[PDB]
RNA sequence: GGAGCUUGACUGCGAGACUUACAAGUCAAGCAGGGACGAAAGUCGGGAUUAGUGAUCCGGCACCCCCGAGUGGAAGGGGUG
RNA sequence: UCGGUACGGUUUGUGUAGGAUAGGUGGGAGACUGUGAAACCUCGACGCCAGUUGGGGCGGAGUCGUUGUUGAAAUACCAC
């Protein structure tokens, strides 16, 4: 019911990020701001 | 010699399985049909096979040489015109390649003087090399089949079942090879449907067509591809033979169950006896039940619940009346001299092809759009409940809690006090389903989460606007024996042959032809006894060949 | 189907494989029963006119001309028309033979037009392109050298190119030329077609070819004979 | 308790300590990169605190392009998540 | 006997415009030597959009058939 998912960069697609999130209040895929060591600065990032 | 394959692919929304450990392939030319109860995953199936949803664990692959189209049930038609939408895909392909042609019309021989040959020439081979040179000289024969509207129809809000006549000649004119299309006889009429029974049977591609009716399918389709929960199954058929191999399924597997509750019986009893003297309790049948008791849960399950349309109050003796009524629109006029009084513990039935006014006749009754002249005589003695065809009710954005509820959670339905969570529960929706938004359900709990929250005042005079779509035929019979137990006057628009001929006594029928395109008939009867009347007010056994979509 | 064409039927071996060194004498026993006219050579690829990359298109130089009128339409004025109609075009024209195009009046075959008078040649092109009679660059008719392509009409640059059903038809003029007058035009084209390769061919390229005449039976050849067809 | 924007529920580190047989567990000012909020001062390396977890082995995945069994590659191995 | 494959013979494709196009493409100015005319035989399988060509009775008594024709193209006959 909360899964681990995980956060790929929308520049390079780096998985950087693991989280967790309620699969039934969210069904879709979260963005949040997060940085990037790949680009130096931050990026948006969906799921996968 | 391959058209699409999968490998070992399993995929899930949610706890609830979509797929798993479905390995199956595709050879060019296979008419296949897909079938199966609503939810069951007819189209996560297809939105995979169309190459929009990523399996979750596996492979799924087209064939390279080759291309996909889709129709989904509900159209994503962009809306600037008709004309523009036959074109802008379909001949998608050459619309980014025509418009370099319109920079070189007049052929000037500024700017441009290697490229006077190069990058002209392209342009002399494209129009040539799928010959397409014209793209709207054979585009009025492809729209002269579907019978399409005019052109020059911008469709802001004015089509309403007739959006999917122009989807169909979309991907009809891109003439694909992989042809996925989920329902395509919602919506349509027994002549449009009618024609694309031999569009489909003449093709060269592979098709997929997602249907639920029972006479398209005998037509079109040659293989047919159910889905129980998760297991998919091929077989050689028709419907009917999906009947009962899906019954015989169920039936052996619930035998099954009543053996296997019968040996858990003794099985825990032995568990609970104490131990004797100086023995043990073997341990190896505390293993062999504990472990037993986990194949008691997951295996039997099952919903289904019935539709029930609320009771209102007491009908008088005029229900609604309308006299000598006219309307249409500007210089499309399509309704002339109708007069009819509508009875009263009946079914009345709304009959006629596609784009001639049958949801604006319910417009003017519930009174969203006032008529040109007549009279629509209505009474004190009727309340209104109104589920329509645009399912505008349902926001995508909330979920099924709030679609029907509206946050709260006590609801007047029957000017009674009924819980909201136990209401929604009586149409399906239950536990999990409760917080899951609009835009995510099927098109059955689409068309189900409508009868929620529009028979939710529950008069005494409902207007059901196509409600035969999108749904099985197992909440079809739930539908079909909840408005003949009805106290009176539920009416009902539907182009389904066999949804009129059990449930009907009073048939609005629409007999227009090329001098009026406004006459409608009324009648008393069931709609198999007015048909024989039709043969004979009409012309002698008069009431067709092929339009061609394209000449190559 | 008729009873001197089985005849020649007869003098054909279906099932034994041909030379150019033996079409060329089937070619003297057809020509000996039906018109001495252009003789049809047919050649299935082993690719696929789907993609890009696979869609073969080339063009070949014969030394030996094709054996018809090659009429030119030129489309010119000034020197340009000079120029063209001293090389053996017999239809010199302007913008206004624009207006004498659509008028049911299309006795050429070939248009090779200059890019100056181009204004109103793309629009009546759409008449021309299912009808076959378009011009063309890589043909060489939409092009700045208006002179010497013209005898090159006259001289069997004829452009073959696989249709939608994976065939290759292309013509080794008439049978009034010599048996290895024949082979000097037969060995060009198919020299021509290998170098049209394409980069992505799977299988064996050539897996059939075929002569046949206007009125006569085919004749099955050898793809191994590559090199040395004289 | 309420409201407005937001993603620090970060990346590179971490002097010094608590607890501790060992393995573990805990706290951490401060330094830089790149941010959020604030007029600034500053606070933010999840939640008022303390539970919501499981060593090693062997495998999976994504990326870095470290070794490549004569050499060029590859198979496989390795590294950081 | 039922199948897979490779070669070869015959055949099917019917909106709207005219003889409802015998499909695609290249070639094409002619074709058959025969009543193309009709019958108990009607491409009795095609069969509806239908006259597309024969289970073929005429039995050298000999016409049809490029048809330049409005259409996107039409016509023989043959080849891929
Ligand atoms: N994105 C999603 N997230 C969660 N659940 C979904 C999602 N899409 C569909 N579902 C649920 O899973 C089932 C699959 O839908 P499906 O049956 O494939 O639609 P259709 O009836 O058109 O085939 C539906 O009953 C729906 O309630
Ligand atoms: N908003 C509108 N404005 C003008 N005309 C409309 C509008 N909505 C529908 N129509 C016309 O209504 C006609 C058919 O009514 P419709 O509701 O589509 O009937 P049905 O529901 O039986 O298909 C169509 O010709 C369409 O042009
Ligand atoms: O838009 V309808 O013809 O299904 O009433
Ligand atoms: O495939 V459906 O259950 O949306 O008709
Ligand atoms: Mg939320
Ligand atoms: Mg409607
Ligand atoms: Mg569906
Ligand atoms: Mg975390
Ligand atoms: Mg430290
Ligand atoms: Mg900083
Ligand atoms: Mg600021
Ligand atoms: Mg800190
Ligand atoms: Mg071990
Ligand atoms: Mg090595
Ligand atoms: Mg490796
Ligand atoms: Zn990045």
């Amino acid at each position: 019911v909360r899964p681990k998912i995980t956060l790929a960069c929308e520049v390079c697609k780096h998985r950087n990020y693991i989280t967790k999130k309620n699969r039934r209040n969210d069904p879709d895929r979260l963005e949040l701001k997060k940085f990037c060591p790949n680009c130096g600065k931050h990026q948006a990032h969906r799921e996968t | 010699e391959f058209i699409y394959t999968m490998k070992k692919v399993r995929k899930a929304h949610g706890d609830k399985v979509i797929l798993d450990d479905v390995t199956l392939s595709f050879y060019p030319g296979a008419k296949i049909g897909v079938v199966g109860p609503n939810g069951a995953g007819k189209s996560s199936v297809l939105r995979i096979m169309a190459g929009l949803d990523k399996p979750n664990n596996g492979d799924a692959f087209l064939a390279t040489g080759a291309t996909v189209g889709i129709l989904q049930q509900e159209p994503p038609l962009n809306e600037d015109k008709t004309v523009r939408g036959n074109v802008e895909e379909g001949m998608g392909d050459i619309k980014i390649k025509l418009d370099r042609f319109n920079e070189v019309a007049e052929l000037m021989a500024t700017d441009y003087t290697d490229e006077l040959m190069e990058e002209m020439g392209r342009l002399q081979e494209e129009l040539d090399h799928a010959d397409a040179w014209d793209l709207d000289a054979q585009l009025e024969q492809a729209m002269d089949a579907l019978r399409c509207p005019p052109a020059d129809e911008p469709v802001t809000n004015l089509s309403g079942g007739e959006r999917r006549r122009v989807a169909l000649c979309k991907l009809l004119l891109s003439k694909p090879d992989l042809l996925l299309l989920d329902e395509p006889t919602n919506h349509l009429d027994a002549e449009s449907v009618q024609w694309l029974e031999q569009h489909l049977a003449s093709y060269p591609g592979a098709i997929l067509a997602v249907t639920h009716d029972r006479y398209f399918l005998d037509n079109v389709a040659e293989w047919i591809l159910e889905l129980d929960r998760g297991r998919a199954y091929p077989y050689e058929g028709n419907y009917s033979t999906y009947l009962e191999k899906k019954a015989e399924r169920l039936a052996v597997q619930g035998r099954k169950d009543a053996k296997l509750q019968k040996r858990l019986t003794e099985e825990l009893a032995w568990v609970r006896s104490g131990a004797k003297a100086r023995q043990a309790k073997s341990k190896a049948r505390l293993q062999r039940y504990e472990e037993m008791a986990a194949e008691a849960e997951k295996t039997r399950k099952l919903d289904f619940e019935e539709i029930q349309i609320p009771v209102g109050p007491r009908l008088g003796n005029v229900v609604v009346e309308v006299d000598h009524l006219d309307k249409g629109y500007d210089g499309r006029a399509l309704i002339k001299d109708l007069s009819f009084s509508l009875p009263r513990n009946g079914i009345v039935g709304v009959i006629g092809p596609n784009g001639v006014g049958k949801t604006t006749l319910f417009k003017t009754i519930v009174g969203l759009e006032t008529p040109d002249s007549g009279s629509v005589k209505v009474g004190e003695t009727v309340k209104l409940s109104y589920v329509d065809q645009a399912r505008a009710g349902i926001d995508p954005r909330k979920t099924v809690w709030e679609v029907v509820s509206d946050g709260l959670d006590y609801i007047q339905v029957g000017q009674t006090e009924v819980p909201s969570r136990a209401y929604v529960s009586a149409f399906g929706f239950k536990g999990p389903d409760q917080q899951k938004p609009a835009g995510v359900l099927s098109g059955g709990e689409r068309n189900r989460l409508n009868l929620a929250l529009t028979l939710k005042q529950g008069g005494n005079l409902i207007l059901l606007d196509e409600p035969t779509n999108d749904l099985d035929v197992e909440t079809l019979g739930s539908l079909e024996n909840a408005l003949l137990n009805f106290p009176g006057c539920a009416v009902v628009i539907s182009h389904d042959r066999w949804f009129l001929d059990r449930t009907c006594t009073h048939i609005l029928a629409w007999e227009g032809d090329d001098d009026n395109e406004a006459k409608w008939f009324w009648f008393e009867g069931n709609f198999g006894a007015y048909e024989e009347n039709k043969v004979e007010r009409l012309g002698v056994d008069a009431a067709v060949t092929h339009r061609k979509l394209t000449r190559g | 189907t008729s009873k001197a064409y089985r005849a020649a039927a007869a003098k054909v071996d279906r099932t034994n494989l041909y030379t150019p060194l033996q079409a060329a004498k089937l070619a003297k026993e057809t020509s000996s029963t039906k018109q001495d006219a252009t003789v049809e050579v047919a050649i299935r690829l082993g690719v696929d006119p789907r993609k890009a990359d696979q869609m073969v298109r080339g063009t070949v130089n014969l030394p030996h001309g094709t054996g018809k009128t090659a009429r030119v339409a030129v489309f010119a004025v000034g020197e340009k028309a000079d120029a063209a109609v001293a090389a053996g075009a017999d239809v010199v024209g302007s913008d206004d033979l624009i207006e004498r195009i659509q008028g049911g009046w299309l006795e050429f075959d070939a248009a090779i037009a200059t890019p100056d008078q181009m204004a109103k040649v793309g629009r009546i092109a759409r008449v021309l392109g299912p009808r076959g009679l378009m011009p063309n660059p890589k043909t060489g008719t939409v092009t700045a050298d208006v002179a010497k392509a013209v005898a090159d009409i006259k001289g069997g640059k004829i452009n073959f190119r696989v249709d939608k059903q994976a065939n290759l038809h292309f013509v080794i003029g008439k049978a009034s030329f010599d048996e290895k007058l024949l082979a000097e035009n037969y060995g060009a084209a198919i020299d021509e077609v290998l170098r049209l390769k394409p980069s992505s061919s799977k299988g064996r390229y050539l897996k059939k070819i075929t002569v046949s005449t206007t009125t006569g039976p085919g004749i099955p050849v050898d793809p191994s004979i590559t090199r040395n067809f004289a």
